[PDB]
């Protein structure tokens, strides 16, 4: 209505004209007023005015709230201490205290470093909790430790909404936009909400995130407690990292009480329960043996025949095709061949040892250290294969344990903190020998044991693959993968300042400048630090055509999470290097149609490394439309690496550490073709 | 740089339009002009001879006429065919189950869920031909939508565009042919056969050349082609054995039930009333595609969306459906 008879009442500042008149402000409150509160210029003096002083406190935080103010609205308020479903709260205390406690929050968050806020966030959270309005006062009280008694003051018994609602979209934003600390804080109050509810796979990637001893001992008793079970022993395998299931292993092994956490904590029980369900269930063509075995020429494609046959691990037959097969091939090849029969032996351990015994301490160097290799990637946890490689370790030149040293130490790297592995790997890199894969699978070896270790030591293994990497300036293929160990190292954690120590202790000329860069690459996993993208951006321009290829190529990793902002203009450049920056920068996600159309562009190339590359993420992002990318390739090639690399791309057609080292290991097969010869023993496929 | 701004000589004032007949492969090609001058010059840089795709305009000048660079140009391939993938399965349309599973099972057989179809030793790579009444994209739109689900998909509507420009002949199948052999895993769908049925003497030749290139003399299974006119007696009989050799089959006539489904699919998404009866709607049309109901269905969203609401009334369908009257009897 018309402010005739309301309009002389707040003019008067005597006490009762107040305390009546201000009751009907509250009685008309219900939706603020018939207008937008255009009486600013008439209670500005009451403003000035003081008996119910918090009810003029109330109108005023309510007109300052409803017109505007950046400071002065929750001011009312901390003074106040309030103590004076319908419409009147649902205003003044959903939307005006949202915007009213998020800015005092803000405010008090930004400018100072007592409890009033404490008081306002709890009393706002429990009124709120009224409302019942999931998500936006929670989004807005992220940014305010509190949020612990928070959840376990608001996560009684809904479960689905503000675990599915606010882990979901708080995770998201919490590895976007929160920093560190705070997803610790939802790491360590997420185990104790998700300790004290159900659904226990969130917590296993509570696991899979926090790497905590005691999540797995909870989650086992409370797992154990409560009654498939293959199954998740399956995926239990799966998401433990290798520091959980040694000390998974030797927990349960102190415990034991019913072992077979002990028998799942192991390779042997993800394995029994799928191999024998998918040679079942699933049967192959045997067309891919019968004709990816035939048009194979030139002891390279017969190579791709070797790889295409490891894919088998149903029809084993192209494996027991006779003999000769591998005498007919060449060292580069007898390597791969011999890494062969390891490949197609995943399983069936007992037979593993009676099918490689025909091969060991044969005449050849290569057979038996191949066969040492195919030993050593049969088995993981076996431990039983591992003696007659390990016994004479004493060469010092050339004695066939350099090879079985290749094969062994590789192998047993990928099936071994360990230091009785190490106390004899220290004459290994103490060789020094001038073949490069002895301190590639040297470095890849106690590297990928170092992986996800305490914070990344930094004593004298890595020390001591410092200074002997720094020990001869010949053959800087080792300066490319000695760094591939060390970013093993320091992979696992972002905020960490090792890598400002190896920018201490390593910096020289661009060489071991690369190796700092290389753990640049592999110290920064990823999180909330756009100051790394901006600098990617800067030094994106550098001089140096290897640190764009390896330190862009970060890119992958970084933001493996959010792929919308992934794909971006670096094929509209120049610089081959950056076209191979993004054609690796791809990755080995679903395979939309986006990424095929960006290989369907990056795949019309003349390099013979970028055609050479080009397939292999092209395959590993599709694992209908498979076989038209091999007909274009069969319509561009018809070198010897396009047909060899586009059969190994009919091989790939049809958050862990192992399915991110060995391409990241793949990064240098621009040189000879020994590093081929460590290409056939990759473990990121599935 | 001063070697990229030294052959401004040749691109500069004696510069000239041309176009281009073929690539040889002794680096000196073939052009013509109004009066067709054919120069043989070696290739300069600026070009790609491998994209160009020879039969188009190309630069030349008034020089003995080296070839300083290219000049890209059509509009009309880009309306040829659609590039998404629409949420209309097979799974969104009934009655026609069997008649959706022959096509189908007839198309969806090659390329996909390959052990019935490689194992066998057939591979009739010809696809089936039908023709819908109504049409006008509605009908073979909703068959053809099957394939569209997940793949690519090659489309084809109108015979227009060999008539609304001079003969130049097969070359546009030629462009067809090319972009589904660089595109096989496709479907190829061809509607509005209107060739013979709208000089006249070149339609024939061009149609008759259009089922020589159509039937894959020297080419493998590489794409499987379904065609769809509106009447079968328009298509010669010559057009068929060389043409539909795989299977052909017949839809029925929507007077009340198919009009019935249709108008159930185009009202499913949307709200309705309760008075809004069936017989009046099913009852006051008379041979109509879906794609004046749909327009009645979207003026009539609109419409009754201009008072801020979702739900339809009668009175304002029947106000659209006066749309449907009108617009089949003018």
């Amino acid at each position: 209505r018309d402010k005739a008879p309301v309009q002389p009442q707040q003019s008067p500042a005597a006490a009762p004209g107040g305390t009546d008149e201000k009751p009907s402000g509250k009685e008309r409150r219900d939706a603020g007023d018939k207008d937008k509160e255009q009486e600013l210029s008439e209670e500005d003096k009451q403003l000035q005015d003081e008996l119910y002083r918090p009810a003029l406190e109330e109108l005023r935080r309510q007109i300052r709230s409803s017109t505007t103010s950046m400071t002065s609205v929750p001011k009312p308020l901390k003074f106040l201490r309030p103590h004076y479903n319908k419409r009147f709260a649902a205003d003044i205390i959903s939307v005006l205290a949202m915007t009213m406690s998020g800015e005092r929050e803000c405010l008090k968050y930004r400018l100072v470093g007592a409890g009033e806020v404490a008081k306002e966030w709890q009393e706002l959270d429990d009124a709120e909790k009224v409302q019942r309005e999931p998500l936006l006062t929670l989004v807005k009280e992220i940014v305010p430790l509190l949020m612990e008694i928070e959840q376990v003051d608001m996560l009684e018994k809904d479960i689905d909404e503000n675990a599915y609602a606010k882990v979901c979209l708080y995770l998201t934003s919490c590895v976007n936009y929160v920093p560190e600390p705070e997803n610790s804080a939802l790491l360590r109050c997420a185990l104790g909400v998700f300790r004290k509810f159900s659904r226990f796979p969130e917590a296993l990637r509570l696991a899979l995130m926090l790497n905590d001893m005691e999540l797995v001992e909870d989650i086992f008793t409370s797992c154990k407690d409560v009654v498939m079970l293959g199954r998740h022993g399956v995926f239990l395998e799966l998401s433990e990292d290798v520091e959980e299931y040694e000390d998974l292993t030797e927990i349960m092994s102190n415990v034991q009480l019913n072992s077979n956490f002990l028998a799942l904590a192991r390779e042997l029980d993800i394995m029994e329960p799928k191999v024998p369900d998918d040679i079942y269930k699933t049967h192959l063509e045997n067309n891919r043996f019968g004709g990816s075995g035939s048009q194979v020429d030139s002891a390279r494609m017969n190579l791709a025949s070797s790889f295409v046959n490891g894919f088998v691990n149903q029809d084993k037959l192209l494996t027991d095709d006779g003999n000769k097969w591998l005498y007919k091939n060449k060292d580069h090849g007898m390597l791969s061949a011999a890494a062969s029969l390891g490949m197609i032996l995943l399983w069936d351990v007992d037979g593993g040892l009676t099918q490689i015994d025909k091969y060991l301490y044969s005449s050849e160097d290569y057979i038996k250290s191949g066969a040492l290799l195919a030993c050593g990637i049969v088995n993981s946890g076996v431990r039983n294969e591992c003696d007659p490689a390990l016994a004479l370790l004493s060469d010092y030149v050339l004695h066939n344990s350099n090879t079985m040293r290749l094969g062994s130490i590789f192998g047993l790297g990928l099936a071994y903190n360990r230091e009785d592995v190490l106390t004899l790997l220290l004459p290994v890199m103490g060789d020094s020998k001038s073949s490069m894969e002895v301190a590639g699978v040297t470095a890849l070896a106690c590297g990928m044991i170092a992986v996800g270790s305490c914070n990344g030591d930094v004593t004298s293994t890595i020390l001591q693959t410092i200074m002997e990497k720094s020990e001869t300036e010949l053959k800087d293929t080792y300066a490319r993968w000695l760094p591939l160990g060390l970013g093993l190292n320091h992979l696992g954690k972002g905020e960490a300042i090792e890598a400002i120590l190896a920018a201490l202790e390593v910096v020289s000329e661009p060489f071991r400048s690369f190796a700092n860069t290389l753990v640049d690459v592999c110290a920064y996993a990823g999180s909330g630090n756009v100051l790394k993208v901006q600098q990617l951006l800067h030094i994106c321009s550098e001089h140096f055509d290897s640190k764009e290829k390896e330190e862009d190529k970060d890119k992958k990793e970084k933001k493996d999470k959010d792929k919308k902002e992934a794909p971006a203009d670096m094929g509209a450049h120049q610089g081959v290097a950056v076209l191979g920056i993004a054609l690796i920068a791809m990755g080995e996600e679903i395979g939309a149609e986006m990424a095929l159309r960006t290989f369907g562009h990056l795949l019309r190339y003349g390099e013979p490394t970028l055609r050479r590359a080009v397939p292999l993420a092209l395959a590993l992002i599709s694992v209908s439309h498979d076989a038209d990318p091999e007909v274009s390739y069969n319509s561009i090639f018809a070198a010897r690496l396009a047909a060899m690399l586009r059969q190994l791309a009919q091989y790939h057609a049809k958050k862990g550490t192992l399915t991110l080292c060995p391409y990241h290991s793949d990064r240098q097969l621009m040189s000879q073709v020994a590093v081929a010869g460590l290409l056939t023993v990759l473990v990121s496929f599935l | 740089e001063e070697e990229r701004s030294k052959v401004d000589d040749l691109r500069g004032t004696p510069m000239s339009v041309g176009t281009l007949e073929e690539i040889i492969d002794d680096n000196h090609a073939i052009v013509s002009t109004s009066v067709g001058s054919e120069h043989y010059v070696s290739i300069l840089s600026f070009v790609d001879k491998d994209l160009l795709e020879p039969g188009c305009s190309v630069l030349l000048n008034h020089k003995v006429h080296a070839v300083i660079g290219v000049l890209m140009d059509d509009p009309l391939v880009t309306v040829m065919k659609v590039e998404k993938a629409p949420q209309e399965t097979y799974a969104d349309i009934g009655g026609l189950d069997n008649q959706i599973q022959e096509i189908k099972e007839s198309v969806e057989l090659p390329l996909t869920h390959p052990e019935y179809y490689e194992e066998m030793g057939i591979k009739p790579p010809k696809g089936v031909i039908l023709y819908g009444p109504p049409g006008t994209g509605k009908t073979l739109l909703a068959k053809a939508v099957a394939n569209q689900t997940s793949a690519t998909f090659l489309r084809v509507v109108g015979s227009e565009l060999i008539q609304k420009y001079l003969g130049d002949g097969p070359k546009l199948v030629r462009e067809l042919f090319r972009v589904a052999e660089e595109h096989a895993p496709s479907i190829v769908f061809i509607d509005e056969i209107d060739a013979i049925g709208t000089g006249e003497r070149e339609i024939q030749r061009t149609m008759l050349e259009l089922l020589n290139q159509l039937d894959g003399f020297d080419s493998r299974g590489d794409v499987k082609v379904i065609m769809a006119t509106n009447r079968i007696e328009t298509l010669d009989p010559a057009l068929i054995r060389p043409g539909r050799i795989d299977r052909k089959i017949e839809f029925p006539l929507p007077d009340e039930k198919t009009k019935k489904r249709i108008f159930q699919i185009h009202t499913s998404r949307m709200t309705l009333a309760d008075d809004v009866t069936l017989d009046d709607l099913i009852m006051a049309k008379d041979d109509l595609s879906g794609a004046d109901i749909k327009a009645i269905c979207t003026e009539a969203g609109l419409m009754a969306l201009r008072e801020r609401r979702m739900k339809v009334t009668n009175e304002d369908f029947k106000k659209s459906k006066e749309n449907v009257l009108y617009k089949k009897q003018e």
